């Protein structure tokens, strides 16, 4: 039970840049091996051996360390790099994984796109009534959204959920769902969004009435 | 000087026709030689069964039967030799070994007769002996006897006639023609001045046994033990530990091999009675035991397979070993007609799955089949009791078939006679022709 | 070369499920096949190893048989059984084919893996609800739309539009648990010269509920 | 005779710091072995590199493709006339001499020599292989340590270089066992007793291809899969395939024998008559391997294709002729490379044939030509070079067919047989000879 | 080792049928798959020999294309297909697997068989009556029952009884021809404590129908 | 191609006998093969190479032979034996199978089994109507079946069908099958069925009546 643990948990850096990540063992390993796991799909052997790219890993990869300390590095990285890679060993009984580590396409600030819909008329003909506001494509990552029913605070019901970062722009998009009663909802008429992002000092709000 | 030299590369490789053409007759006769042989003293096998069923109601009754049969047969065996051919007694190999240095005789018009009818009774009855080494013995005299037939004289068609007939019948044993040859060529052959052997006879020689074997056996093999996994890199240092273990083993079991039968001289002090009676004694031990435990008696053959597969339990293999290294001595040390070449190989084979077993547990990382260190002892024993490295090393890929192993078998087989070395130690298969050298004189 | 393994899903606590991995593409023998499992948000853990003649078979430090690794060379396949489950269990599940270099052995190819989810709750279908844009859109250049899917159990959910035809622009966040049931939306942006005009349509699908539902986005009112 | 009887309780004693250097020679040839065949790649690599960048402009490849082989067998056969005459050539009947005391290990020389200059010719492109290359260039490394280490005495000095040697062969073809009986069944000063340490040996070669191994895993030279056995009654017909590479087997001699005078002529002796007409087959091969591949190159990488049935009979044929040319204008010129490996395609090839005729013969035997192909592998083998045993083994050692030891042996004994009864000689002695009889007048 | 060959049945003269042979219970590979047929009555006649890589094939003397042997090993079955049929290709088709002792091979292990008949005629389903002795059953220590299988073609039917846990004392009568159509019956005589007791059931199989039938055999109520 | 033709076509022998069939080639053969053949199944490889037994055959078996004529034969035969042999040879392509010989076995009587069958009321429930009569285990073959409608000859639309001889008890079997139209049999009462076989002087009759 070698206790691997990769070093940069997260971390970003603008393509063409040199990366490295580390590895360390909490005993003694010999000949790590690196996974890279890009979204949606199962890992993808990389690096092995401590140091043997795999047929077809880029020579713009390159691994290495001993025994008690492992690195895997990229000079020059590319936006196709952004994925989580895990070092693993099997020096000793049984194999163990790393943390791993997620590579992010450091880019520049991007203002975020509000986008506010009032509930479907099919889900309030069924007493739901949910007030989704979008949060497309922005960066960082860091942002904060907040509702306001006819110009007032409110935090209960409301749900968010953030994408991962774009494989091309390498920019967020995140969701927030305010969730109401028929009733409740039908007896308020001001319904606002605020989005507020490194981008601007002021915040963005994105609102629709009833009325 | 550089004259000869030059003429003689432009001589290389000539060999007279008429040997070549001898060594074609050698070569098939020892083959239907072998083929006897061995469908004999199966058949002799079979008898002791259709014995044993008869009377496999009243227990101590079959106890009995597969006791005074495999007595029956030892005796009628031990006979044959001592009041008829002295020199057949044994592996048989020493002998021919000797032949080819001039020290010793071959006497085909009795060796042949005694050696066969011998072994059949012997070995058809059970006892821990191979028939392979009565095979290389049985082939040098077919060898001799044609040359005597013939006349044709000269000691190149003396050796060569010789060393095929020989080599002709290690092969058409082991259905392993290279091997039969690497073996007149690192063991036979006298090992410390130029000798006159024409390694194309041999060729010849071993062909034609291995087709005449190869006509009477097709379809079936010796050992299948199936193709085991490779073996990485990092696990390779494991096999050179094994062949450490059995260098230092190596020489031990020669000693005992050796003093095992002078010890057991004295038993019958040379009387053809003490020893024919002790005989069919040992012989009925080991036809008893070949049915309360089969693994522990018989050639050893058919447990190599069992035992590579993994299917024996950690001590089983132990108790099997044992008992193998005693009741091979005692009938191998008694002096009776029977070869100590194969039952060496099991005790290999068993020895090295231990050696696999311990290992797997040991690093479990290494991901280890039991099996290739079976195979990678299989012919260890080989090369430190009768230290011929290369010859042990392709008897076994011959029959075996996993050359995905033959660079551990290699650093085993070289552990096995580096430390055979640096500890004592000697050619089991010399140091025999030396003492049985040694005692025709200094006695006068 | 291919390693695709079936069998995941939903299990109630204390049940078992037979996880398969059918093998192609290569000689099932010879290769040591393994599991390795890789809980939502956390890394992977090895589960256990099977060789050829399966004449071995370990297990990562876990009780009796809560694991119980098997495989058929006959069919190429290899299984796993896991028996009185708990959340714990509740991860992706991947078999892979093992392999080594210099001899200290590694994952050498993957495969998708299936999911598998352990809980009380029971299965449901899911509702669609079509997100147009306001009264007051400002319909600039960039039209986004987008269509709701709440309520429904266990994952997961495939949203495409006009039947993937239309993939640039495209969102799906992750799902959002509550209450035993799942909500996920799916972003879609298009010119606006091209929505209105032609038709977008927000294809949802939920296996397990065995539904398949395509929303028409149609302008608000 | 009683000096028999202690010799024998004295068997197989050789000193420890013999076998400690043995271990030591054996791991250098390996890192030798390989780096040489890294390079050598890099090179074939390089003239790739070369022809896509100039893929439109057809001529031009054309002439690239010459040029650049061109260029690199002048620095090859350069880097041998002006300083080490004896690394050209196959670089075996040298160390089949030094074994006899005839001729000199000038490794200070040969190393840099042999090595460099191979990249040049092969690395270009030429009919020749980098086994060879790496049997000479292994004794030289093993002199180079006996010297290091002044270690002296008759035993530590055929020793060292006799696995040096057989470490190379090893290496070379990942084949270990080949490796050991070629030491001891061509090498060996075949007409008396020698005081080579066969353990010495074996601990040589297991090191260098462990070291192969390293640097080598996962991958094989030659892999053309299981083939179906052969069955009794078709024995007979690899023993007619025999005497075929029997009668033929000469011949191949005394072509590639005569060659080299004709070949000498055009040069006279000339550093630069010969430096040209270097480069001038060179970047013919190299222009060649552009063209029909199957022709130029080590040959190697046709085998595996040739064995499958791949070639119709025709393209056979024509391969053939156009490498027994290739073969010998490259190896009879004195270029420094191997006619070890190219011999091994010419065999799979003239096999494959005659598997290929037998086949419609007689299609009641159910034949695989595939399976003569190996059984013919290592026939030239065994007749032009004469050491059976060692091809034999070489094979299975690398093709892994031990269903087919049988016929491969009946196949190989009816070569030399032949090249027997019909004149022939060890085409690997008959240079020494030569070599050594104009060394003295 | 099972060597079962499906396909056959009924085809117009100047038709085509693609008989297929599954293999299991050894290595497809290493083996030389032929086929032979035998003609009703007559002997057998090889067609066709397919080597392991299938770089090798050959027939008997017959034209063109009569016959196009081929193998999947993806699938360990070989094939054969007949084109432009006529009356003379009417027989019993086996596929052998192919080995030799000495080396002057011969037909190992010989397949089941599958039926081409080639006419113009329908292939039709059978009918399956149950034979239960009469009211005036002098039922004494053995019981014999049977059941009728009629109006059907082409051959063959296949009869056996509970699914053949019931082998001894059974019979099939041999098919005879009228009208077009084929009817057999079959015999088995059980220990008649043994039967109305329990249940005794009659499967008839036909192929070319491609229908199977469980008749129950009950007493003339 | 070789014209394999084995010898006697058909030939009967009674148990514990000592039989042997002919297969003489065309032109010249070597190493012939033998395969057996018994009812209902595929054949059987059974000697080969010209005389070895298969792993299975009885050592009663033996090959023989060579070049242009060959044989196989039997040192007491059993009854078990009954089928028919095929010599192959395959020693020039194409290879080619013989005429076969069919092996019948001499045995003591055994008279029939007879047993009638009233129309199956599934049958008649579409205006046909067999009436099935079995002869079964009986020895010799020659058997005489004959019907009796109403007490009276009868010929027309009868079928009969007899079984091979069985391999184990070496008995025969024949099934008689009466055809008629629902009404043709309706119109009637008594339906005999007459099995004359030499185990017997008064034949066995065994009817039923639809009353
Ligand atoms: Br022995
Ligand atoms: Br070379």
């Amino acid at each position: 039970d070698i206790v691997l643990t990769q070093s940069p948990a997260i971390m970003s850096a603008a393509p063409g840049d040199k990366v490295t990540m580390t590895c360390s063992a909490s005993s003694s390993v010999s000949y790590i091996h690196w996974y890279q796991q890009k979204s949606g799909t199962s890992p993808k052997r990389w690096i092995y051996d401590t140091s043997k790219l795999t047929s077809g890993v880029p020579v713009r990869f390159s691994g290495s360390g001993s025994g008690t300390s492992y690195s895997l590095t990229i000079n020059t990285m590319e936006a196709e790099d952004a994925a989580t890679y895990y070092c693993q060993q099997w020096s000793s009984h049984p194999q163990t994984f790393g943390g791993g580590t997620k590579l992010e396409i450091l880019r520049a600030d991007a203002a975020p796109t509000v986008s506010i819909f009032p509930p479907s008329s099919e889900q309030l003909t069924s007493g739901g009534a949910s007030v989704v506001c979008f949060l497309n494509n922005f960066y960082p990552k860091d942002i904060n959204v907040k509702w306001k029913i006819d110009g007032s605070e409110r935090q209960n019901g409301v749900l968010n959920s953030w994408t991962d970062q774009d494989s091309k722009d390498s920019t967020y998009s995140m969701s927030s769902t305010l969730t109401l009663t028929k009733d409740e909802y039908e007896r308020h008429n001001s319904y606002t969004c605020e989005a507020t992002h490194k981008t601007s000092t002021s915040p963005i709000v994105k609102s629709f009435n009833r009325a | 000087r550089r004259r000869q030299l030059i003429r003689q590369l432009l001589e290389r490789d000539k060999t007279p026709l008429a040997i070549l053409f001898m060594a074609a007759v050698v070569g098939t006769l020892v083959g239907l030689a072998a083929v006897a042989f061995d469908k004999g003293v199966a058949w002799l096998q079979n008898q002791r069964m259709g014995a044993l069923v008869h009377t496999a109601d009243n227990y101590p009754l079959l106890l009995t039967v597969a006791f005074l049969c495999s007595a029956v047969l030892a005796m009628f065996g031990y006979f044959l030799v001592r009041k008829y051919a002295p020199e057949a007694g044994g592996a048989g190999i020493p002998e021919i070994e000797g032949a080819l240095e001039d020290q010793r005789p071959v006497r085909w018009w009795r060796v042949l007769p005694v050696k066969f009818f011998g072994g059949l009774g012997t070995l058809g009855g059970g006892m821990v002996l191979g028939r392979q080494g009565p095979t290389v013995q049985i082939g040098g005299n077919i060898g001799r006897m044609v040359l005597d037939i013939f006349r044709l004289k000269g000691d190149e068609a003396r050796h060569t006639l010789l060393a095929t007939g020989a080599a002709a019948g290690l092969a058409a044993a082991f259905n392993a023609p290279l091997a039969g040859i690497l073996f007149i060529i690192e063991e036979m052959r006298p090992q410390f001045r130029y000798t006159l052997i024409s390694i194309k006879a041999v060729f010849i020689g071993v062909i034609m046994s291995t087709i005449m074997y190869r006509i009477f056996n097709h379809e079936v093999a010796l050992i299948d033990v199936g193709k085991l996994s490779d073996a990485p890199l990092n696990t390779l240092w494991l096999y050179l530990i094994l062949g450490i273990i059995f260098g230092i083993f190596g020489p031990i079991f020669n000693k005992w091999v050796l003093g095992m039968q002078d010890l057991l001289h004295r038993v019958h002090g040379g009387n053809i009675t003490k020893w024919v009676l002790m005989g069919g004694a040992i012989g009925g031990l080991c036809g008893l035991l070949g049915f309360v435990a089969p693994a522990t008696s018989g050639g050893g053959f058919n447990l190599i397979p069992i035992a590579t597969a993994g299917n024996f339990s950690m001590g089983m293999l132990v108790f099997i070993f044992v008992a193998r290294v005693i009741t091979t001595l005692l009938c191998f040390s008694s002096g009776a007609p029977g070869g100590i070449f194969a039952p060496m190989l099991a005790l290999g084979t068993v020895l090295g799955t231990a050696f696999g077993m311990v290992a797997v547990e040991l690093f479990p990382q290494y991901h280890l089949e039991a099996g290739t260190f079976a195979i990678a002892g299989m012919g260890a024993l080989l090369a430190a009791s009768i230290r011929a490295p290369l010859t042990g090393i392709i008897l076994v890929l011959e029959m075996t078939d996993n050359y995905q192993l033959i660079l551990p078998m290699i650093i085993t087989g070289l552990g096995a006679t580096l430390l055979a070395q640096f500890t004592g130690g000697k050619p089991l298969a010399s140091a025999i022709l030396a003492r049985t050298l040694a005692k025709q004189e200094a006695e006068q | 070369v291919r390693l695709l393994e079936s069998g995941g899903g939903l299990v109630q606590p204390g049940g078992s499920l037979k996880l398969s991995c059918a093998a192609s593409g290569f000689d099932y023998s010879r290769y040591w096949m393994s599991w390795v499992r890789q809980a939502p948000g956390k890394g992977l853990k090895w589960i256990g190893e099977i060789n050829p003649v399966s004449s071995t078979i370990n297990y990562t430090p876990s009780l009796k048989d809560k694991f119980i690794i098997s495989r058929d060379n006959a069919k190429d396949t290899l299984y796993l059984q896991i028996s009185k489950v708990r959340s714990e269990d509740t991860a992706l599940y991947y078999c892979a084919r093992l392999y080594y270099g210099y001899g200290y052995w590694y994952f050498d190819v993957w495969g998708a893996g299936t999911t598998v989810t352990v809980s009380s709750a029971k299965t449901t279908p899911p509702s669609v609800y079509p997100l147009a844009p306001g009264s007051a859109a400002a319909a600039a250049s960039m039209v986004t739309l987008g269509c709701l899917v709440k309520g429904y159990f266990p994952e997961p959910v495939t949203v495409t539009w006009n039947s993937g035809s239309l993939a640039a622009g495209v969102h799906t966040f992750p799902a959002v648990l509550q209450a035993a049931l799942y909500t996920l939306s799916s972003s879609v942006t298009v010119p606006s010269s091209s929505w209105p005009s032609e038709t977008v349509t927000c294809n949802v699908a939920h296996p397990a509920s065995s539904t398949k539902v395509d929303k028409k986005i149609v302008p608000r009112a």
